[PDB]
This record gives structure tokens, sequence and C-alpha cells, in this order.
């Protein structure tokens, strides 16, 4: 009888957990010496545990057919078994998944090992992406100086993993469909558990796209006046290399050569930090600190004793690319990131610190209950955070702006500023998923793979390769995360509710009033905030054992994924901008690019 | 999996 049964499904299950735990803690350390250290053996090492596991995974998914879990009164155990059901890739054959392991460390290894000869300096060719080549996309204002370095990276870490990236794909699609998703976009989009979610953030999308395109115009408007008409178009696609980002994805490198009044205040703390004598060690006992300053837990010895918060000096090769990681033990938490003293890795460091906050909050919880509510909420939680540490208010309070008036002007600068990361990042954001969803679909034919992912740039960012490109160009692993397989709408996801987080911490903190002059949302700081810690802990500690409309609600008493906050957020930018835009008779829109031959 | 940035 079924009441014997969930009695005994129950036990089954804790003592599952428990064991999952242990086992991932092994795949997990495995992989933390692979992208510490790159090494044809640990490689080996962390691929050969991975299918180890894997099959273990599949017998796992095989004993819940033994249970009549669909049958179950506890919606708490039909959760749990549900969970354990989704193999994802470890549903592949035994062989399948062995080469899918190699192809994906195949391209990971080869983003990590890019290294590009000097563009003064033809034989100086030790060059990596961080920090040599992303510190002249940032910093250099040749703009041929700037296609140089664009080509070689482009050439190297995208193009060179065409057919591993083809065997990817294959894989993601045979995986996906063992699994009896359409393809590896619905296995995805699995994770946000809500059957009209694209549609979804087509609608949030559309709503905030009109402000996206004033500031896309003021931009290229300005970069004309700086680099003049040979380089840049009234009419056409921005040149992608002028934008100050290797991937255009964020352009607040170039602020101070498109800022709305020149001659008022810019925040940029980098060179501060560096007088004041800051540290990696330093930029993360701040962190901490935030986090300890709202009620929230403070890292354990753990994360101080293991992490790595330095690029190393040694030869060694490694990932760069900043993450967080959870070992599934107890207070075993990690972050590697490859730290510089800049005002932008103060919020990485922040945004990182995040995702630590959120296994500490969770570890308590069940194996498979130890994630996010969504992938989306994972990426937010520090970003609310970096909203408060970028304000005038909290950079004033710690000594790293200095003699700051903050009037109409400065604040327009501030918002243009924020607004370069935040607005201009959402269609970049959208298209790297709808990419790869294209692709896992079979909705292109790879005769057109590369060009499908310039059309796609160009009709949502309206940006360019700086450069003609063709199909015998490969483009899109030149992202990382494209080389990774890591999926990219939670990033989407995480800037728009971000903002909801963000604005209701504000309200609790006392620091946000609509109506009243001296609060702006703008400048919320909520350090030292015990309220808006206390909201956090409501919902991060859930993890993912309630669908993530139950999280949010935990937090601010709301259920739906909504544009309304980071709107409202921007509201006196775009005010100020469509006024701007007219006054100075700024084209809106962009040609059909030219830059990637069919 | 690791939690990276954008
Ligand atoms: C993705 O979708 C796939 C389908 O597109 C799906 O694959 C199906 O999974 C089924 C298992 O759930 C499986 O069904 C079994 O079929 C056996 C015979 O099938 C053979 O002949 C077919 C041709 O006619 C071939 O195509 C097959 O390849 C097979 O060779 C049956 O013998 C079997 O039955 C037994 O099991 C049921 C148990 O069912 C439940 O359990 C309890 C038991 O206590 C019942 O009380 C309860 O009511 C419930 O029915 C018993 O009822 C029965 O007595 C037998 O013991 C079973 O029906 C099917 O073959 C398989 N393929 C296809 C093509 O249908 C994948 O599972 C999906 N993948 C994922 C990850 O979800
Ligand atoms: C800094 C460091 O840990 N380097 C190690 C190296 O000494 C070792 O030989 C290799 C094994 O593949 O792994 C890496
Ligand atoms: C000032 C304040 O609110 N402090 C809170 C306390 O009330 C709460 O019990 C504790 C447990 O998480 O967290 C902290
Ligand atoms: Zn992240």
């Amino acid at each position: 009888a079924l009441v014997k049964e969930e009695i005994q499904a129950k036990e089954y299950l804790e003592n599952l957990n428990k064991e999952l735990a242990k086992r991932t803690n092994v795949e997990t350390e495995a992989a933390w010496a692979y992208g510490s250290n790159i090494t044809d053996e640990n490689e080996k090492k962390k691929n050969e545990i991975s299918a180890e596991l894997a099959k273990f995974m599949k017998e796992v998914a095989s004993d819940t057919t033994k249970f009549q879990w669909r049958s179950y009164q506890s919606e708490d155990l039909k959760r749990q078994f549900k969970a354990l059901t989704k193999l994802g890739y470890a549903a592949l054959p035994e062989d399948d998944y062995a080469e899918l392991l190699d192809t994906l460390s195949a391209m990971e290894s080869n983003f990590a090992k890019v290294k590009v000869c000097d563009y003064k300096d033809s034989t100086k060719c030790d060059l990596a992406l961080d920090p040599e080549i992303e510190e002249v996309i940032s910093k250099s204002r040749d703009h041929e100086e700037l296609a140089y370095y664009w080509r070689e990276f482009y050439d190297k870490a995208g193009t060179a993993v065409r057919s591993q990236f083809e065997r990817y794909v294959e894989l993601n699609t045979k995986a996906a469909k063992l699994n009896n998703f359409t393809s590896g976009a619905e296995a995805w989009l699995d994770e946000y558990e809500d059957d009209t979610f694209e549609q979804q953030l087509e609608d949030i999308f559309a709503d905030i796209r009109p402000l996206y395109q004033q500031i896309h115009g003021y931009v290229r408007f300005r970069l004309r006046k700086h680099y003049g008409d040979a380089v840049v178009s009234e009419t056409g696609p921005i040149p992608m290399h002028l934008l100050g980002n290797m991937w255009a994805q964020q352009w607040s490198e170039i602020a101070d050569i498109v800022s709305p009044f020149p001659e008022k205040p810019l925040v940029d703390v980098s060179a501060e930090m560096e007088k004041q004598g800051y540290t990696p060690l330093k930029m993360f006992q701040m962190g901490d600190d935030f986090f300890t300053s709202m009620n929230l837990t403070k890292l354990p010895q753990d994360f101080w004793d293991k992490s790595i918060i330095e690029k190393p000096t040694d030869g060694r090769d490694l990932v760069c690319h900043a993450s967080a990681w959870d070992f599934y033990l107890t207070d075993d938490v990690r972050i590697k990131q490859c730290t510089r003293v800049t005002q932008d890795q103060l919020f990485t460091v922040h945004h990182e610190l995040g995702h630590i906050q959120y296994f500490l909050q969770y570890q308590h919880q069940p194996f498979v209950y130890r994630t996010g509510a969504n992938p989306g909420f994972h990426e937010a939680v520090g970003d609310v955070l970096s909203l408060s540490v970028s304000t005038p208010k909290h950079l004033e309070k710690i000594g790293l702006l200095k003699d700051y008036v903050r009037d109409d002007e400065a604040r327009i600068n501030q918002l243009f500023l924020t607004a370069l990361d935040k607005i201009v990042f959402l269609p970049f954001a959208f298209t790297m998923d709808k990419y790869r969803w294209s692709l896992f679909r079979g909705e292109v034919d790879k005769a057109n793979w590369n060009c499908a992912f310039w059309k796609l740039r160009d009709e949502y960012s309206g940006i360019e390769p700086p450069v003609v490109r063709s199909e015998k160009d490969f483009d899109a692993p030149a992202k990382y995360h494209i080389s990774a397989d890591v999926e990219y709408l939670r990033y989407l996801v995480s800037f728009i509710i971000q903002f909801q987080f963000y604005k209701s911490a504000c309200i609790k903190a006392g620091q946000y009033d609509p109506d009243n002059v001296e609060l702006p949302l703008d400048n919320c700081d909520i350090y030292g905030s015990a309220a808006a810690g206390a909201a956090f802990h409501n919902m991060l500690s859930m993890g993912a054992s309630k669908p993530w409309p139950d999280a949010l609600e935990a937090f601010n008493g709301e259920r739906i994924m909504s544009g309304k906050a980071i709107a409202e957020y921007f509201e006196p930018l775009r005010v100020w901008l469509e006024a701007e835009n007219i006054k100075n008779n700024v084209h809106i829109g962009w040609t059909t690019s030219n830059k990637c031959v069919s | 999996r690791p939690k990276i940035p954008p």
C-alpha cells in the first residue's frame, strides 16, 4: 500500500541526498583542481570522476521508477523525486558521455590557453585575455589597435573550436532527447519551471527595448565625435571594438568619452583604490563586511584557506574567468578569481560573494534543493549588493569617492553609467541563448552558423565585427560561456529580477521613497540594513525547495517576474535621454550589417 | 557546476 511506501520513500530520499552530496564533492574537487591548474593529467582525472558519477545517476534515475512517487501526498517528496529523474548529460550512453566531456574540456582549455602577439612587438606573444588583452580593449582608443586584438582573439578563441562545438551541439541534442526534451533549449528552460517563460521574457524585453535604442543612438552619436565618421557611421551598426569590451556586452569602459556631462563628475574609483593600497584580500574582506553588516553569514575559514583570489605567478595554465564553488559539505565554499584592483572588479567580487552567501544559506537543505530557486536567482544576489556598492552614497562612505557634488547633472552621468552596464547587457544576454537555442533546435543549417550569430547581434544589439567575417570564421565560442557550456538566460533573468530585489531591499532599508526627492532609488545603499538582510535570509535559505515564485514571495510578497522595477530605476534617465536625442537630432536605429558574408 | 560572472 501507498501509505507505507511513502514513509519508506522519505527515508530513501534522506539517505540518497546525503550520498549524492558526498559523491558530488569528489567530482567538484577534481573539477576545481583542473580549473585551478590545467593539465592533461587533471583533465583525465576530472572527466573520469564525472563518468563515474554519471553512471551512479543512471541507476538513481532507474530506481525512482520503483517508487510510485507521482501518487504521493507530500508535494515535497514528489518534488525531490522529480529532481532525481533529471539526468541531463548523464542520460547519454557511457561512450557518448565520455566523448562529450572530452569535447567540453577541449573547448574550455582552448579558451583558457589563448595567447596573442603584442600589437607593437610581434615577438612578444604571451598576452592572455585576462588581463593583457582586456586591458587594451578597455583602455585603448586606437581603433586599429582595438581591431587587431579583436581579430586575434576571435580567430583563436572562436574559430579554432568549430569542429568541437559542432560535436558538442550533436551530443547536447542527443542528451536532451534521451531526457524527452525536444532539444537542449527545452532542457535549459526546464530550470525555470514555467511553460510561458520565453514569452514572458519577450514581453519584458519589448518594454525595455526602446530605452536601449535611445542609449545605442546617443552612444553612436558620441563615438562619431570622438573617432570621426570614417570609423563610425550615423546609420549603421556600431563597430563593436570601440565599446570597451571584447563582446560589447557592457559599455562602461567608454563612459569617459560618451557621458552626458563631461564637465561634471563621473565615478571611477580605480585610481583611489590603487592610491589607498587596496589588495584582492581587502576587496574580499570588504565584500564579507557588506554581507555581515546586513546580518547575513560571515565567510567561513575554509573560504580564506582554500580560495584563489589572485592570478598565480608560476608558469601554469588555468581558467581566469571568475567562479564560485560549492563543495556540498559544511562551510567548504570557495572562489577562484584573478582579481585586479579596479572598480569593475570590486563589483565582480560582490557578485561572486553573492553565490557564496547563497551556498551557505541553503547548505542545510536536502542535496537536490541546494541550488538557486532558478538560475537567475543565483546570479542576482551579488548584483543587488553591487548596485548599492556602485552608488555615490556608498563610495563616499568607504572613502573611495572624494569631492562629489550630487547635482542633477552628476545624477544623469551616474544613471547613464549604470545603464551602460545594465540596459546595454539585456539584448546581449538574450542573443547568447537565442543563438544556442536555434542551433539546439536544428533551426540553422551548419553552413549558416556563423552569420546566424552575427545576424542576431545586429538585430538585437545593433553592433557588428570591426572586420568582415564569413562562414570561414566561427565566432560564438570566443565568449567564455559558449566555450564552457554555461547557460546564459540566467543573466537576462538576473538583470530583470535584481531590480525587483533591489527596490524591495531599499524600501525595507528606508533607503527609497518614490515621493521623496532625498531618497532616490539610484542612490540607495543597503549596507548595514538588517531588514534587507532578513529578506535575503528568508528567500535564500529556501534553495530550490519551492518553485521560484514562492522564493520571490518570501522576499517581497510578489510572485511575478516584472520589468517594472528596472524601468522605475531608469525613468529619470529615459526622460532626459529622449529629450537629449531630440535636442541633438540623434539618429535612432540601424541598417542591416555588411560584416558577415554568407 | 561553479557560478560565474556574465
Ligand atoms: C521518454 O519517452 C519514452 C517513450 O517515447 C519512454 O520509453 C518508454 O518507457 C516505458 C517505461 O515507463 C516503457 O514501457 C514498458 O514497456 C514494456 C514493453 O515494451 C516493449 O515493447 C515495445 C513495443 O510494443 C517496444 O517499443 C519497447 O522497446 C519494449 O521492448 C512493458 O513490458 C512494461 O510493462 C511493465 O511495467 C509496468 C509498470 O508500469 C507502472 O508501474 C507499476 C508496477 O507496480 C504499475 O502498477 C503502474 O500502474 C504502472 O503501470 C507494468 O504495468 C507491467 O506489468 C510491466 O511490469 C512497460 O510498459 C516503454 O517500453 C518505453 N518505450 C516506448 C517506445 O514506449 C521513456 O521512458 C521516456 N524517458 C524518460 C527519461 O522519461
Ligand atoms: Zn555569477
